[PDB]
């Protein structure tokens, strides 16, 4: 069937014989390429670290990740740096800012590191800058920035290269009201029109029941996988 | 040796 | 021990092996190369001290009298006045000639001395450093000549050996010419060190003023003190005793390059080796920093159970202190390891490197001294401790003034 | 476009202004390099300065360079001075050396003749006192004595003396008779320096009849050296065809060797203290790491290359022993050659000069490089280090 | 009435200007001695950072705090530190031991800090482990114990000195049941005898009912003031 991705029994061992609880066993996944797949779970029941496992940080101690016929492992490093620049979005649990750095630097690191010309990705980010409006505060540190402005900065850096899979652990467990409605709308039109793939891990019942794919990862069993579509 | 530059004669014998 | 004792705790609380105790080695590293290699100089030169004092200013007069004009005709008065002048060991009499040393076609130009050996034996402990000769034979009268090691060798002589003496004994008259040529049997060989026996010559004092056809008078006097470093003004006090015409001189004026010298390389070393201790204090600062900001939550579980506002710096100051302690004390085990066989390790650095360090005569001890007085080791150490002191003090006020629920909220 | 690491890595040398201590201690390393270097050029050029007055008091009075013939003496039309042509050479003149026993009505010395002739100048010229260079006609046999070896021999103007040379001794049946000859003494050359206890002037003409010299020939060539110190190398040059060189180091090498290597070992002393601080470099990496690794991984998710993190990292180890060294070296120059001034507001041990300062370029620049490449060798590990190592297995 | 402490329009302020948000206005309460008060309130409305302020840890913003006639602000910092050591007993949130000491260490330090001689210390130590059944954890290792043990172990540290303020975050949120009923009955022979005033804050309401005195606050308003006794 899915041919573009091949996930064969992602395990993750890190301790002796005989002590590692018997948690999962030959779990597999199906990813497909265009949809926007969601995960649901409680804080604390071992969902970030297969995500963090599945941005091709670290080799898994067993199953395969193939892509088109091309492991991960035998290839080299320079390409999986390559697919975490422009393949992958990644976004951790906190902010995890750089408070060397400025909001605008931080954002165009990104880019920066794409060793891209400076005229056209200056040209969009002032373009993006003028959309949004938060053109006021671009001298200042993100120390003395509050929990929801640092949010909404990793947010829009970890979409400024337009990764085809954006991974986003509870994007709005630390925003309030006014900037939670504002990042749900940039989401809904970047579904929209851009369609690129979320991954988006969040509490609320209500606004994951409505999605079309809702995956369950409870006690390490394949409880609720569900599609309507 | 290096400060050998000593002077050599600083007697004046009284 | 004292409520203090959490330093303790928070030096060995080390987790995670790898970068975080390696930190700690490379510390301990710069502590102990600063403090030994400080240990090491400071041993070497007091050993030069100690060289020095024995070789040298032991077997030189300390003092110098001689008559300008002529020959002391009354010498026997002025020793006498000399000798019970406070401040004063011992005294003698001397001529000082100087001649062409000459044996098997090698000819050279020599200071000769003449010296009664009774005396000069309570003058110095100069005929102690004789390789070997007859102490009983050695007389006046006997044709008897003691040549030092430089010039032996460089004659290509040995003991038992005759040796031609030409004097000038120049005079007015027609005499001048045909200079003396007397003969002289060698008897002994100095070794005195790498810079004295290539000059000094002994002949006994009778046999000098019967080479001379003189009268009973001698060239000059030479003194030995009780205490040498304050020699100058007690040699011209000796010396205003007898006439005011006669020329004083002094072994300070000769060999206080040496103590100077000696004095100068040991601030050098000080200094230097303080620079390094302090450049060390710059990673115990470092250490200490991290320190604090990692332990930060518990410096705030220890102030909010009621800690002073200096007891959580006192922690880290004797953090701090311990790490200096650590370093220190293992660079004192290489300092204490070396310079008891510091001569040893620098001869198989010798073999291993073919080149000669302190050799050459152009120093005054071919081989490099050693001796530990434990004063300067724990001089070295008090001052790598009040370095670490000093530099784990502000780290500590840092650490004293900072409430993480206050700053991060 | 410049790599992108760099922009990291001096964005993370600064900052952490809201306390102004953070910062003291990543510049803790360069501080400790600063000081290090300051100490290494200042003694240093304050040994060069010493070494200098040496080679000027020692070596700048006596026979820097000597070519002569391989037998015996050397022919001047046999091997003509326009011909004597090698680098490091700015000037040659005849000259014949010897070693002899000066004996007087007073006392017995042993002392070095140079025979010169009076035409032309030598270092020793300009200290003569009361001595017209040119009175030194041949024949007369006149001989300048330095002021020490006059007062050792106890004469003066007016006064003869016995000058005799073993090497040029006859063998008979009454023994060996060295070469003698009565010199009459016109003045004394007054240079504070040891040369003056052994070296005389004399014409080179009488000095070359004594040493049992056929008419006319001369012991060798006199070559001064805009570089002396050298010598070794320039005694491995193509020397003209039955000549042999020699030099200074027969005499007074030992003392200049010694001299260099207590310089040397100066050098060391004080190096350590940059080695140390190359120490410290580790441990700031060892704890900058520890105290960055957690934005360490997020340029890990970005498209940084472990080995581009390691370079992030190196450079700013890199930088830090660079800007060290270079100021230091600046502050070394700046403090060098100002000494004399500051000495003097305090007591001054020294006579004379206060303290000679000889700043060669080369010396400090070789020993800022040094400083760099122990840096860079000590950054390399912790950088290494912190690109290997995940920031997972370091958080769990 | 209360004349340790006497407290005025207490308020706290954490922001700088204009985001500075006023949520809160002239609430002052009302600490008595030997009555054992609960506050009962939802998450982020101001539960922690209030209990954090009663400790003199930070000055607060607004109004003023008298203890004997002393003012807190012209106090000397080492009577806030004799205040917290011998009269006041905190409990933080979390677990926030010291990871280096072990268990008997941890209840020592707070005497420990007031310069007592080592024998009583020791004597209290050893009588607590007697007297409680401690004696089976002889082999393993302070940092790899279980939660709810180190939880207690932080209450038993905060009970060494039986300060008269007692000061309780939650105090049951990492205890069983099985060692819940064993902390109520110790607050109950303590409350009975020591007769220490203790600010129990805690989330479940059905629990809370339970505590003699409970305070609301909500909407700014002191709406329900409820003493059994
Ligand atoms: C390692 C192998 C062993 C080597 C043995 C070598 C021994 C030689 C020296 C012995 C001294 C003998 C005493 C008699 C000396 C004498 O008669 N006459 C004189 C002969 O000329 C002494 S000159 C004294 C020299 C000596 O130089 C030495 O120090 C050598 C010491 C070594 C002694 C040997 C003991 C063993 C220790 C070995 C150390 C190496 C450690 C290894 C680390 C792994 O000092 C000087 O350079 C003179 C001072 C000139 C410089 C003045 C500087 C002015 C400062 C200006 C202010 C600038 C600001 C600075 C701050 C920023």
């Amino acid at each position: 069937n899915k041919i573009l991705l091949q996930c064969d029994n992602l395990c993750k061992r890190y301790q002796e014989g005989s002590v590692q609880t018997d948690v999962l066993h030959n779990v597999s996944f199906s990813v497909g390429e265009g949809e926007m797949m969601a995960i649901v779970g409680s804080s604390g029941s071992g969902k970030s670290t297969l995500l963090h496992l599945l941005g091709g940080l670290d080799t898994p101690t067993s199953g395969d990740v193939i892509f088109n016929g091309q492991p991960m492992s035998k290839l080299s490093s320079a390409a999986k740096a390559e697919l975490r620049n422009q393949k992958l979005g990644f976004i951790y649990q906190f902010h995890h800012l750089l408070p060397d750095f400025t909001a605008l630097e931080n954002v165009a690191m990104p880019l920066l590191i794409g060793k891209k010309k400076p005229a056209e990705i200056n040209s969009r980010a002032l373009e993006m800058l003028k959309a949004v409006g938060l053109d006021h505060r671009a001298n200042h540190r993100p120390s003395e920035l509050s929990g929801g402005e640092r949010q909404r900065v990793a947010i829009a850096r970890a979409l400024v290269n337009n990764p085809r899979l954006v991974l986003a652990d509870e994007p709005t467990g630390n925003l309030d009201a006014r900037n939670a409605d504002s990042i749900f709308q940039l989401l809904g039109e970047l579904n929209r029109l851009q369609g690129t793939a979320f991954l988006v891990v969040t509490h609320d019942l209500q606004l994951a029941k409505r999605m079309s794919r809702q995956l369950e990862m409870r006690d390490g069993r394949l409880t609720a996988e569900l599609s309507l579509m | 040796s290096m400060l050998s530059r000593s002077p050599v004669e600083p007697v004046q014998s009284t | 021990p004292l409520s203090l004792l959490i330093g303790l705790r928070f030096s060995r609380g080390r987790r995670r092996g790898g970068m975080v105790s390696l930190i700690s080695v490379i510390s301990t590293i710069g502590i102990a190369l600063g403090v030994a290699v400080l240990i090491v100089g400071l041993s070497a030169m007091n050993g030069f001290e100690r060289e020095l004092n024995n070789r040298i200013l032991a077997v030189v007069p300390h003092g110098e009298i001689e008559a300008v004009d002529q020959p002391w005709t009354n010498w026997q008065e002025a020793l006498d006045h000399v000798q019970k002048v406070p401040g004063i060991a011992a005294a003698a009499p001397y001529i000082n000639f100087t001649g062409l040393v000459e044996s098997g076609a090698n000819l050279r130009a020599i200071q000769v001395k003449g010296v009664n050996p009774q005396q000069e034996q309570r003058l110095s402990a100069l005929p102690s450093f004789v390789q070997g000769d007859a102490w009983r034979n050695f007389k006046a009268g006997e044709q008897q000549i003691i040549i030092g090691k430089g010039v032996a060798d460089a004659l290509k002589v040995k003991q038992g050996d005759w040796v031609s003496i030409m004097i000038p004994n120049s005079n007015p008259e027609h005499k001048l010419m045909q200079p003396k040529r007397v003969r002289l049997h060698v008897a002994g060989i100095l070794q005195l060190s790498g810079q004295l026996d290539h000059s000094f010559a002994m002949i006994p004092l009778a046999d000098a003023q019967q080479y001379l056809d003189m009268g009973s008078s001698v060239s000059g006097i030479a003194l030995k003190m009780t205490d040498v470093f304050n020699a100058n003004k007690l040699v011209r006090d000796a010396g205003e005793v007898t006439n005011s015409y006669v020329y004083i001189k002094s072994w300070i004026g000769t060999y206080g390059y040496m103590y100077r010298d000696i004095q100068m390389i040991r601030a050098i070393m000080y200094l230097a080796m303080v620079l390094v201790i302090g450049v060390a204090c710059f990673n115990i600062v470092s250490t200490l920093v991290m320190a604090v900001k990692d332990k930060s939550g518990d410096i705030a579980v220890l102030r909010t159970l009621g800690a002073k506002d200096g007891l959580i710096r006192a922690i880290f100051v004797w953090y701090g202190l311990l790490a200096g302690l650590f370093g220190s004390l293992c660079g004192v085990i290489i300092g204490v390891v070396v310079s008891l066989q510091l001569t040893p390790i620098i001869e198989w650095i010798e073999k291993l490197i073919g080149h000669q360090f302190l050799s050459s005569d152009i120093y005054f001890i071919d081989f490099l001294p050693s001796e530990l007085h434990w004063l300067d080791v724990f001089y070295v150490l008090v001052t790598a401790l009040l370095l670490s002191l000093l530099a784990s003090w502000y780290p500590a006020r840092r650490a004293s003034n900072i409430d993480p629920a206050r700053v991060l909220s | 476009y410049q790599p992108v690491a760099l922009f990291i890595g001096l964005r993370y040398m600064r900052g952490r202004a809201a306390d102004r201590f953070g910062r003291f201690v990543s510049w803790l390393s360069t501080i400790g390099i600063t000081l290090g270097v300051m100490a290494l050029v200042t003694v240093l050029s304050v040994m060069n300065g010493f070494e200098r007055e040496l080679q000027n008091n020692i070596l700048g009075l006596m026979p820097q360079a000597i070519l002569s013939s391989e037998h015996g003496s050397l022919n001047p039309q046999q091997l003509p001075e326009t011909a004597v042509k090698l680098d490091g050479v700015n000037r040659v003149a005849p000259i014949t050396t010897g070693d002899v026993v000066l004996q007087s009505a007073r006392s017995v010395a042993v002392g070095v003749m140079l025979g010169i002739d009076p035409a032309q100048k030598d270092p020793l010229t300009p200290y003569l006192v009361n001595v017209k260079q040119t009175d030194l006609e041949p024949g007369k046999y006149n001989v300048i004595l330095g002021e020490q070896l006059a007062s050792q021999l106890g004469v003066n103007r007016g006064d003869q003396i016995r000058v005799m040379v073993p090497s040029a001794s006859q063998f008979t049946p009454m023994g060996r008779i060295p070469s003698q000859r009565l010199f009459n003494v016109i003045g004394t050359f007054a240079a504070n320096s040891e040369v003056d206890g052994y070296e005389m002037l004399v014409n080179i003409e009488d000095a070359s009849r004594l040493m049992r010299y056929p008419a006319g020939n001369i012991t060798g060539w006199r070559l001064w050296l805009d570089e002396p110190l050298k010598v070794d190398s320039l005694s491995q040059q193509k020397l003209p065809e039955g000549s042999k060189w020699q030099d200074w180091r027969d005499r007074k090498g030992e003392l200049f060797q010694a001299v260099r290597m207590e310089k040397n070992m100066m050098g060391l002393l004080l190096s350590l203290i940059v080695a140390v601080a190359a120490f410290n470099i580790i441990t700031s990496l060892g704890l900058m790491v520890m105290e960055k690794q957690g934005e360490v991984a997020i340029l890990q998710t970005q498209g940084l290359t472990p080995r581009q993190i390691m370079m992030v990292f190196m450079v700013q180890g890199a930088s830090a022993g660079i800007i060290g060294a270079i100021l230091g070296a600046a502050l070394g120059a700046l403090l060098a050659s100002q000494l004399n001034n500051l000495m003097p507001i305090i007591g001054v041990l020294l006579d004379g000069a206060a303290l000679p300062v000889a700043i060669e370029p080369l010396q400090v620049i070789v020993i800022a490089l040094v400083a760099m490449a122990i840096a860079l060798l000590s950054t390399l590990y912790p950088s290494w280090r912190a690109a290997a190592t995940q920031p997972a297995e370091a958080l769990r």
